[PDB]
């Protein structure tokens, strides 16, 4: 019952995650947070 | 030196209209040949000369076998209606009451029609009136066909229309199409340059295959943007293979 | 069919000639069916 | 590659650059010389891509 | 650098023109990226990897 | 429905289409003799 | 009937494949009183037909290159 939680788990956060997209010089809307979006994924992997 | 030169250039149309519409079943052979030779006459002779124009023995064979498939549709359909509204159908009365001049004018009006230009259909009018009295000819409406021309020039932003409306003519002319493509194997669309020939056929393509439900495949090939060795094929001059 | 069957005659061959339309390929084909041949038609061209 | 601006020349690059934008086929016309290749490219260097 | 500096347009003009285009092609993935924030939106991007 | 009406009218038709015509390349000819106006391909055949 | 065409199409196809198709039929209805039978459009091209130009005129080069360009004006805005 543990592995089908993870699966679920995987599931929502990877349907609900967005990327971090801020303004930059009002010419674009570029993404920060590298370092938890990184983590994540290794963490699910 | 070696051939026997016949010279073939007056064929006898009027033995061959009188001949092939007796063998067909009509009992005026005799009247409608000596009246369709000479209309053909009068229609060469008569309307304005056109590059696109043809009142020769191929036309008249043409109108003839229609006349006759014409005729046996006829027949059937008298059939059909008698026998959904009652019970007297004969093979003799059905023959004596059928009106042979209104189906010949019929099928004159379904081929020669589609190719006269807009003065010249009056006077094809005026001289079917001369050489067939009181004869007048009623194109049946192909409803379904019409809604389905509808649908696809709806589909694709085309404007259909019907009767003085505008784009009336647009679906006459696809409707002749359709008439043509039934009678002929080898079609022909003259026409200045955007006058809608395009779009007339692929309309109709759309519809038939809607209507039928048939698929229609076209192939649109350009035969002088390329080689005629290109557009037919090539012999090779030495290992001769096609 | 006179000329034809002439031609025929003296191994000779058959040239209907005139303007289009007229019935020369069809009465051939008539002729050689009327004496029950297999009537090929070609259809020639600079390639022939 | 410098090119004079000119009544005719502003008039013809708005031209033609409303025609190549959509990537409609076009046509210049004139006599030799009198500055359609010039007026298409200088028209060009306005479409990067 | 290709937009701060107005000199390199004088002293590498070819190379502002690359980088331009690059930029143009940025800005319309990150322009697609930024309509559908949602990661697996811009992971099934047709071709962006 | 008269049919004289009908030959008639065609005859004058395509007269009026010729007579126009000529009478344009007559005027074309005579203006491009007097250096009026230059030659053109057209006009270039029809004056050889 | 080439009208009919023209302003259908700039209503129901966008541009770029919505802002783009709503500029786009605001724009159709601001040109469809001129894109009538003996409206702007349809005399000025009748008297086009009375100048002389460069080649032969036909009618739907002209409507074409007018079609373009107010695709063009569409993108514009
Ligand atoms: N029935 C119609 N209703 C609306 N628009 C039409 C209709 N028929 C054609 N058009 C449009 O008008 C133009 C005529 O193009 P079409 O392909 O019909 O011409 P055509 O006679 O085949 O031309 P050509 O011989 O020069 O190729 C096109 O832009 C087409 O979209
Ligand atoms: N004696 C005839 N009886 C019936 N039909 C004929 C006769 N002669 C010619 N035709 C018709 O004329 C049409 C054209 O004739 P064809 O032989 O193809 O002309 P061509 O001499 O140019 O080959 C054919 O469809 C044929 O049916
Ligand atoms: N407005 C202008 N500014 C600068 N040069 C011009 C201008 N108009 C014409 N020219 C000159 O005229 C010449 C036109 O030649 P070109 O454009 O090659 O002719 P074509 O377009 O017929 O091939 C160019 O060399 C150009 O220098
Ligand atoms: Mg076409
Ligand atoms: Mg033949």
């Amino acid at each position: 019952m543990a592995l089908e939680e993870f699966l679920k788990q995987i599931r929502e956060v990877w349907n609900t995650y967005e990327l971090d997209l801020v303004n930059y010089q009002n010419k674009c809307r570029l993404i920060r947070g590298w370092d938890d979006l990184f983590n994540k994924v290794k963490e699910h992997i | 030196k070696l051939f026997r030169s016949l010279a073939m250039t007056k064929p006898d149309r009027q033995l061959i209209a009188q001949v092939m519409l007796y063998s067909q079943g009509f009992r005026t052979a005799e009247v409608l040949a000596n009246k369709i030779v000479p209309f053909f006459k009068l229609c060469d002779e008569q309307l304005s000369s056109q590059s696109h124009y043809d009142f020769g023995l191929r036309a008249l064979k043409s109108v003839l076998v229609s006349a006759g498939n014409v005729k046996r549709e006829r027949i059937q359909k008298i059939k059909r209606e008698k026998e959904e509204r009652g019970e007297a159908v004969d093979e003799g009365e059905i023959a004596e009451n059928l009106p042979e001049q209104e189906i010949l004018i019929q099928s004159v009006c379904e081929t020669m029609v589609p190719k006269l230009v807009a003065e010249d259909i009056p006077l094809l009018f005026s001289l079917l009136s001369d050489v067939f009295p009181g004869v007048q000819y009623h194109r049946g409406e192909m409803t379904a066909l019409r809604e389905e021309l509808k649908k696809v020039c709806q589909e694709m932003y085309l404007t259909y229309g019907d009767g003085e409306e505008v784009g009336g003519m647009w679906v006459e002319k696809v409707l002749q199409l359709y008439q043509i493509t039934q009678i002929n194997h080898g079609l022909m669309m003259v026409g200045p340059s955007g006058s809608g020939k395009s779009m007339a056929w692929r309309v109709l393509l759309k519809a038939l295959e809607r209507l039928e439900g048939v698929e229609g495949v076209a192939h649109i090939i350009d035969p002088k943007a390329i080689s005629k060795d290109h557009l037919y094929g090539t012999l090779d001059p030495n290992t001769r293979e096609w | 069919y006179l000329t034809m069957t002439q031609a025929l005659e003296a191994r000779l061959g058959g040239s209907p000639f005139g303007p289009a339309g007229t019935g020369k390929t069809e009465s051939v084909k008539a002729l050689g069916h009327q004496l029950g041949r297999f009537v090929l038609v070609f259809n020639c061209d600079e390639t022939f | 590659d410098v090119v004079v601006p000119t009544l005719d020349t502003v008039r013809h690059e708005a031209l033609l650059y409303t025609w190549l934008a959509e990537h409609k086929p076009l046509v210049l016309c004139g006599p030799p010389g009198s500055g359609k290749t010039m007026t298409l490219f200088s028209a060009l260097r306005a479409l990067p891509d | 650098i290709f937009t701060g500096s107005a000199d390199i347009k004088h002293l590498l003009p070819v190379e502002t023109q690359r980088f331009q285009s690059i930029s143009t092609e940025f800005l319309a993935l990150m322009k697609k990226v930024s309509k559908s924030p949602l990661v697996m939106d811009v992971l099934n991007i047709q071709g962006v990897q | 429905k008269d049919p004289l009406f009908r030959f008639f009218e065609r005859e004058v038709k395509m007269g009026a289409k010729l007579l126009q015509d000529v009478r344009q390349d007559l005027a074309d000819v005579v203006q491009v003799c007097e250096g009026k106006k230059k030659q053109t391909n057209y006009l270039r055949t029809l004056i050889n | 009937m080439i009208f009919n065409n023209f302003l259908a199409r700039l209503r129901s196809i966008p541009l770029d494949e919505s802002p783009m198709l709503q500029i786009q039929r605001d724009a159709a209805t601001i040109m469809q009183p001129y894109f009538t039978s003996n409206g702007l459009v349809t005399k000025a091209l009748e008297h086009a037909f009375q100048l002389e130009h460069i080649m032969d005129l036909t009618r739907l080069r002209c409507l074409g290159s007018l079609f373009s360009m107010l695709h063009q004006a569409c993108r514009n805005v």
